[PDB]
């Protein structure tokens, strides 16, 4: 039950006093001061990425490179830059690789495929990449997001209510926000790109049929650091599948 | 004016302390004590420039000072002028926007070749002046003039593109306005014209012609297009 | 002083979330009244502009599955109109969003059921072809045409790595960007995402979207399982 | 009577969307805690702050 | 003008009849018939 209790006596036994208390609230402190750095910790790395990406001559804003189809260059330079930042954070090591890669933008529906906006062809000879410019400028139509929102919580007084009891470019954040779309795509993306350039294609026809057990081949391929799955319970409505 | 971030250091206020200093040297740095009544700011400077415009050359000012007040002390000049242009003399005087201006021409200069950083802004002014009547049409850059003063242009200050200007030159049958050739004295565009009738700028037919123009370009945005428009003349 | 007179503002406002949130599938809401939707129609009916997506709209109301025949020219004021109503900055809105929206409501309509549904009828029957067919076909049939394509850029490709390093430049920034509950927020993102797997195709689109899409996030599971071997 | 009924109608929610519930705890106790040993692994940090 | 006064007045007095005298929820009726009622007012 946890009630911890406490004793403290004197020699030659001339008193002896007791006392108790409880390891609850302990924890709620350990799990704020856990959630919070964190947060820190993840921010920090968002940050990181966006002042990379700052040095690369930024006379516009990305919205505008994606909108505009003339120019591939840059395009190109921003994906394969993503892609080194997410291998390094895998491997804390400076990497190059096969000196030769490339890419081709998906100009078209009838070149389009569903899901996977990214599709890296292995080795063709040698290894290229494709790109939905089109798609991605669709989810960069954003406007989906305005912070103003509600969140879940339950039963505060135990498991809330202490939390209640604690605290040029000169650019705003939503466009920030924004960013976190890409970098979650080339992540899932490199998750089909590392295991294939490990392993075989066959694979591919379960993963690319369905990604699904692909975990169990990455049981024990984790680099025991997690990536970007912090708010765990992601999931919707299922029941009503009504098949 | 100039200004270059050798020098006179002249005393702010007192007149006859640098008295035929101001007749022997061109190159005037100048300063002002923290506790100064505007008033007595404006008085001395008004004394210094009369006393400059009686000099025989274009001396330089140069001022110690964060300046924003002194833009603004500029504008009651202005006003000041206006006061003895009620009962004054006429005179050509000389005056300049001080900052927006400023920046602006400097910005000009570095774009085109700097032969002089120091180049006097009259001396654009009259070379575009050699050319504006046999083109008959209005520089960009006196229209920006006029454009980005607060007040004695477009005017920030209330938003007034309305001081369109009417360009007149000796013996015209005819001006130029801000928008085209006009008409002389009169209210700068006819309610009725040639009207630019919509079966002229339908809709319709500029999309499809951007549709066209898009497609031959290969370009997928940053394109907007808009029929001309006519005043008085075509 | 007519019962019409009321409140344009609050039809016009409302009518524009409706329709925002069925086309741009924008934000979370507990978006629905049935009487803001009346008063989307009657806001309708109260421009001649507009009266032609009223007419469109009112072709649904026999439920039946036809996509109507376009006319052209009156088509193209249709998307014009739609998107000076949406007020949207010029962001490309489309026949197939526009057909759609109009297939939204005679999926509404459908229902006489008054308590609540939280069914989410993500796939539409109307589009425009006589059955669907599996993915894997399609994978097929584009990779196909895909490896033609030729490259389009080169990249140099040697050792290039890049940095930058002023600190205290960084940590600027991260103040600028300390006050956002990104926490919070970034769950816009993510549903981003997911309403793009379904805006990928209108085309036989994948029936099965669900167990799969779920494993994503049992990945956690399996990264916690991982840590702890 | 049939005002009220149209009261009681007119309150009938409708086509909702996708929605995600992703707040609760991730990790508690039932997880990897952390040691004394390596947090020294950490602090000897303090070896090369000195001054 | 598109308004088939017809259709809209025949569902419209048939639903209110129905519908005023039984007092009570009915999964017969296509909420569209509701809008047509509202529109058949406001026209006349």
């Amino acid at each position: 039950c946890n009630k911890v209790r406490t004793v403290t006596e004197i020699v030659n036994s001339d008193e002896k006093i007791q006392k108790t208390y409880e390891l609850a609230e302990f924890d709620l402190k350990n799990l704020s001061s856990l959630e919070s750095y964190e947060t820190l910790k993840i921010k920090l790395a968002l940050s990181k990425y966006m002042a990379m990406l700052s040095t690369l001559e930024m006379t516009q804003p990305l919205l505008e490179i994606f909108r505009n189809k003339a120019d591939t260059r840059q395009i190109a330079a921003v994906v394969f830059s993503t892609l080194a930042f997410i291998h390094n954070r895998f491997h804390p090591l400076v990497t190059n690789f096969t000196n030769k890669m490339e890419f081709v933008v998906t100009e078209t529906n009838d070149t389009s495929i569903p899901g996977e906006p990214i599709l890296f062809t292995e080795n063709e000879g040698v290894l290229l990449c494709s790109v939905d410019r089109p798609s991605i400028v669709k989810m960069l139509s954003r406007e989906f997001d305005t912070e103003a929102l509600v969140n879940f919580e339950n039963d505060n007084c135990n498991v809330r209510i202490a939390k209640t009891f604690g605290a040029d470019f000169s650019i705003t954040e939503v466009e920030a926000t924004q960013y976190l779309t890409l970098l979650l795509t080339v992540e899932h993306a490199y998750l089909h790109y590392y295991i294939f350039k490990n392993y075989g294609v066959f694979e591919y026809c379960k993963s690319l049929t369905d990604h699904s057990l692909f975990t169990n081949k990455l049981r024990s391929t984790m680099s025991t650091k997690t990536s970007n799955l912090l708010l765990s319970k992601f999931k919707f409505t299922i029941e009503d599948f009504d098949k | 004016e100039f200004t270059y971030p050798n020098l006179r250091p002249i005393a702010c206020e007192i007149p006859l302390s640098h008295f035929k200093e101001l007749v022997e040297s061109n190159d005037f740095l100048l300063c002002f004590n923290l506790e100064t009544s505007t008033m007595v700011k404006i008085l001395s400077l008004k004394r210094i420039f009369c006393i400059f415009q009686y000099r025989k050359q274009p001396a330089r000012y140069v001022i110690n000072l964060p300046h924003e007040e002194i833009d603004n002390l500029y504008n009651k000049l202005n006003w000041e002028r206006t006061r003895r242009l009620m009962k004054g003399d006429v005179p050509s005087n000389c005056a300049t926007v001080n900052r927006s201006s400023l920046k602006y021409i400097k910005q000009a200069q570095s774009l085109l070749g700097i032969p002089d950083y120091s180049q006097t802004v009259v001396d654009f002014v009259k070379m575009f002046q050699k050319i504006i009547f046999p083109y008959q049409l209005v520089p960009n850059v006196i229209i920006k003039l006029n454009n980005f003063d607060q007040m004695v242009s477009s005017a920030p200050n209330k938003a007034e593109p309305y001081k369109k200007i009417r360009l007149f030159c000796k013996n015209d049958s005819i001006a130029i306005s801000s928008s085209g050739i006009v008409p002389i004295n009169m209210p700068d565009f006819s309610p009725p014209n040639t009207f630019d009738y919509s079966d002229y700028a339908n809709r319709t037919n500029i999309n499809f012609v951007t549709q066209r123009v898009l497609t031959d370009g290969g370009f997928s945005s940053g394109i907007t297009v808009t029929p001309v428009k006519y005043n008085y003349y075509l | 002083p007519s019962e019409e007179l009321i409140n344009m503002r609050r039809y016009r406002n409302a009518a524009r979330k409706l329709i925002h949130h069925y086309s741009l599938n924008s934000t979370s809401s507990t978006e629905y009244k049935i009487s803001d939707v009346v008063m989307t129609m009657i806001f309708l009916l109260r421009s001649e502009k507009y009266h032609s997506l009223f007419k469109l709209l009112e072709t649904t109301f026999d439920d039946y599955t036809c996509r109507p025949q376009m006319t052209q020219v009156q088509t193209d004021t249709l998307l014009d109109a739609v998107r000076s109503l949406l007020e949207m900055p010029s962001t490309t809105i489309d026949l197939t969003t526009v057909d759609i929206m109009r297939s939204s409501f005679a999926r509404c309509f459908n229902s006489p059921i008054m308590r609540y549904a939280k069914i989410v009828l993500l796939q539409n029957v109307a589009l425009q072809r006589d059955k669907r067919t599996t993915l894997e076909e399609l994978l097929i049939e584009r990779g196909e045409k895909i490896q033609m394509l030729q490259p389009q850029q080169y990249i140099n490709s040697g050792t290039e790595i890049p940095f930058c390093d002023d600190a205290e430049f960084l940590n600027r920034l991260l103040k600028h960007i300390d006050p956002y509950p990104l926490s919070r927020m970034y769950y816009n993102a993510a549903n981003t995402m997911f309403y793009t797997t379904m805006e990928n195709y209108a085309v036989s689109n994948c029936k099965f979207n669900i167990e799969d899409y779920n494993n994503i996030f049992k990945v956690m599971e399996n990264i916690r399982k991982h840590s702890n071997k």
